[PDB]
C-alpha cells in the first residue's frame, strides 16, 4: 500500500455504506437418516480367490508287469591259453 | 618265564579277544546265499563274452 499526501487514501470506508440485507442466516439442518434393506449374505461372482495354473507341470500313472521268461544261445566251447 | 605284572597280562586277554573275533568271523557268515546270481530266471546266464568254460 501507498499513501499519498495530499490526496490521501480515506481513513476506512465509512458510514454511508448500504446494509442491504439481513439474509444471513443459514438455517440448521435437523434430520434423521436410515438405510435399512435386508442384506443377503452371498454374491456371486464369475470366480473369486483362484490361483489359475499358467502351466502346469506333466504328471502320471504307473504299471509294470509280466514274468521272466528267455531264449538263449550260448559261445562254443574254446581251449584254454594258460593258467 | 619272567611275565612282568603289566601290559601283557591286558596282551593275552587281547590275545584270546583277537583269536575267538577271528574264528567267529571265519564261522560267522551265514551259511547262505553270499555267492550271488539272485535273479531266478538266470538259466542261461552270460555275463561277459563269447567262449567260456566250466572246467579246464
Amino acid at each position: 500500500a501507498l499513501i499519498n499526501p495530499q490526496f490521501p487514501y480515506a481513513g476506512p470506508v465509512p458510514i454511508p455504506g448500504p446494509a442491504p440485507t439481513e439474509t444471513m442466516p443459514l438455517l440448521n439442518y435437523r434430520v434423521e437418516g436410515r438405510i435399512a434393506g435386508i442384506q443377503q449374505a452371498r454374491q456371486f461372482m464369475p470366480f473369486l480367490q483362484g490361483p489359475h495354473r499358467a502351466v502346469a507341470e506333466q504328471t502320471y500313472h504307473a504299471i509294470g508287469t509280466g514274468i521272466q521268461m528267455g531264449q538263449t544261445f550260448n559261445q562254443p566251447l574254446i581251449n584254454t591259453q594258460e593258467g | 618265564m619272567d611275565k612282568k605284572k603289566l601290559l601283557y597280562w591286558v596282551g593275552g586277554g587281547l590275545v584270546l579277544i583277537l583269536i575267538w573275533l577271528w574264528f567267529r568271523n571265519r564261522p560267522a557268515a551265514q551259511v547262505a546265499s553270499n555267492w550271488e546270481g539272485p535273479p531266478y530266471m538266470t538259466y542261461n546266464q552270460p555275463q561277459a563274452g563269447s567262449v567260456t568254460l566250466p572246467v579246464a
